[PDB]
């Protein structure tokens, strides 16, 4: 009978910015409320729980959820998100008589975009390790704000942006890959490019 | 001043079988309701005139609660049997007593959540309603697990909520 | 109304 | 700690799969969930103490057995393509407080003739990037695999690397029109240019593919698409 609703399936927020993931559920005189987090390629971990009392459940990782009897909600907030907080966030609720049988939300995939200090956009050409003629185009070092779009050709291939972190020297960079088997570097990426990039 | 109490008892049967579960409620130390698993058709029945004026669905609902509590008691009997390193032939008794003392006006004045095993006290929620007291070292295990999962909060949901309100409603019929 | 213990000992 | 096996399994319709779960805690509740994009987590079966079995929300096609306190099994005797999902095992000894396993990825195929191990290639850094940013980006690319059931890793000098790595979080179809289209996948490893320019440094892009079992019947004239690791490499070059 119980139903849980998370309005936004995908949320993107800048690093160090303020975050709110929303959880509304069907009425219950006895609400048991939870937030679970699922980091990539793992299972779920309990983040927060509420059975009663002070409606502000305060996490140690900066997260906190608040139970609203009036709104009938349990919203998750963080004042300043870390880049590590990129995960899928499920809220779950149960009621008396089914206290140990949860009802889950559809979840919300959270992408934390990194703040790139020194954007030096570029489109490089990389050759195969073996067959020198077969190559691949790489758009890299663009900022978080720009947006890669899929192929218009449909026989050219373009991957979405992808953040990598060289933690050994604290460096983060965005990346997108294009390839096709009439192909160069500039002809690809026909969407929203920043003009000041090396070719 | 008023008070409400529930005594839920389970006794394991030797070898193959399922425990005898009974649950009784007391308003102002007067039994007003009773459940027994041995009954031909186990349900919650009123033990006092006024409680009869409650609609069927009330009885069905709380009977369902009893039907879950049975399972709880069976399993946790098994658990306590394990903690104490006891032979699985033994007959054992686990009891849960819980309730609320409500002041003159209607505010909550005291809360009660306590468990006993084979006659002796096992673990009891303290007066502050957030700390437990454990009699021995198995109860120390249960206490640790409950400090970690925050069972006090879960029970406080009832003691501060349904207990007071339903006590007032049960007094409305006197 | 009665409650439900839920928590495993 | 909750453990489950197998972590990856591929089978054909009418196949027989058995997902095992084992918990180190002594929790009384154990659950089998499936996670699908669009539906999220859906309970299949659960169990309260050993011997007990209870129906979940979507139990059809599944059976379960709770032999012991520690073990919980999920049985798919007549495999269906609908049962292609990501299965999670959980345990609980407190209301709504659950401990999950790391997941088991099941792929169920209608027919086997469209199964392909990937072709893996490494693309070596651009001298332009090296001169400009003083860094070198290698790109691994795994193309033409079916089904979507691979694991990409980078290996520098015999050690698996996690720093400066970025794999696609989701592959793209080589022809989005076809329902049984193959898949492609890309990853990048970025290192300091001074590291890439040492010919003593060895770079491996390794792709674990999950396909047909060895006992599985196979009736096509070509190389069998079994579970295998397809790898590509590149050596450092000073130039």
């Amino acid at each position: 009978a119980q139903s849980v609703t998370q309005p936004d399936a995908r949320v993107t927020v800048s690093e160090g910015a303020s975050l709110q993931l929303r959880c509304k559920y069907s009425y219950s005189a006895t609400p048991y409320l939870f937030w679970y987090v699922q980091y990539p390629r793992q299972g779920l971990q309990m983040l927060l729980k509420y059975y009663s009392g002070d409606p502000v459940v305060q996490g140690v990782n900066g997260f906190e959820a608040e139970f609203s009897k009036s709104d009938s909600s349990f919203h998750l907030r963080k004042a300043s998100v870390h880049w590590s907080d990129s995960a899928v966030y499920f809220c779950a609720v149960s009621a008396k008589g089914t206290g140990s049988k949860l009802s889950f939300g559809k979840g919300a995939k959270l992408t934390v975009s990194p703040n790139i200090q020194n954007p030096d956009p570029a489109v490089y050409q990389l050759r195969d390790s073996k067959s020198s003629d077969k190559s691949v185009c790489l758009f890299t070092d663009f900022d978080s704000q720009t947006n890669v779009s899929q192929s218009k050709d449909s026989d050219v291939y373009i991957t979405d942006k992808c953040v990598l972190d060289m933690r050994s020297m604290d460096f983060k960079s965005n990346s997108a890959v294009a390839w096709s088997n009439d192909f160069a570097c500039a002809n690809a990426f026909n969407n929203s490019i920043i003009p000041e990039d090396t070719f | 001043p008023h008070s409400m109490r529930y005594y839920e008892t389970a006794t394991s049967r030797r070898g193959l079988g399922e425990p005898r579960y009974t649950s009784v409620g007391y308003v102002d130390d007067k039994e007003f309701v009773r459940f027994d698993s041995d009954a031909e058709n186990p349900r919650y029945e009123p033990q006092v005139p006024w409680m009869e004026q409650e609609g069927p669905e009330y009885w069905e609902r709380i009977t369902q609660i009893a039907k879950g509590q049975e399972q709880w008691f069976r399993v946790n009997l098994r658990t306590l049997l394990g903690y104490y390193n006891q032979s699985a032939g033994g007959t054992h008794t686990l009891q849960w007593m819980y309730g609320c003392d409500v002041g003159s006006d209607g505010r909550l004045l005291r809360g009660y959540e306590q468990f006993a095993y084979d006659g002796c006290d096992y673990i009891a929620l303290n007066e502050d309603l957030r700390t437990w007291t454990a009699a021995d070292m198995a109860a120390q295990i249960t206490r640790r697990k409950w400090e970690q999962a925050g069972a006090a909060e879960y029970y406080r949901a009832y003691l501060e909520g349904e207990c007071v309100e339903w006590l007032h409603r049960y007094l409305k019929n006197g | 109304v009665p409650y439900m213990a839920e928590f495993g000992m | 700690a909750v453990t489950q096996s197998p972590r990856n399994k591929v089978t054909v319709t009418g196949g027989n799969v058995t997902l095992s779960c084992r918990q180190t805690n002594s929790h009384n509740y154990m659950y089998w969930y499936r996670q699908d994009t669009g539906h999220g987590l859906r309970l299949i079966h659960y169990s309260y103490g050993a011997g007990n079995l209870q129906i979940g929300d979507v139990p059809d096609g599944y059976k379960a057995t709770r032999t012991t306190q520690e073990d919980f099994f999920l049985l798919l005797e007549l495999a269906s393509p609908s049962q292609t999902s990501l299965y999670f095992c959980a345990s609980s000894d407190a209301p709504g407080q659950l401990y999950f396993g790391e997941g088991s990825k099941l792929t169920v195929l209608e027919d086997l003739k469209n199964v392909f191990p990937p072709e893996v290639a490494v693309f070596e850094p651009s001298e332009a990037e090296i001169s400009h940013t003083q860094k070198a980006t290698l790109v691994c690319l795994a193309t033409g695999f079916y089904p979507d059931h691979v694991e990409l890793s980078w290996w520098v000098n015999g050690k698996e690397v996690h720093s400066g790595v970025c794999t696609d979080p989701q592959p793209l179809k080589e022809q989005p029109a076809l329902n049984d289209s193959r898949y492609a996948l890309s990853s990048r490893l970025r290192v300091s240019a001074t590291f890439w320019q040492n010919p003593r440094n060895h770079f491996r892009c390794q792709v674990q593919f999950y396909g047909l079992s060895e006992n599985d019947e196979w009736t096509q004239d070509r190389a069998k698409p079994v579970t295998q690791i397809v790898s590509a490499e590149a050596w450092g070059r000073a130039d």
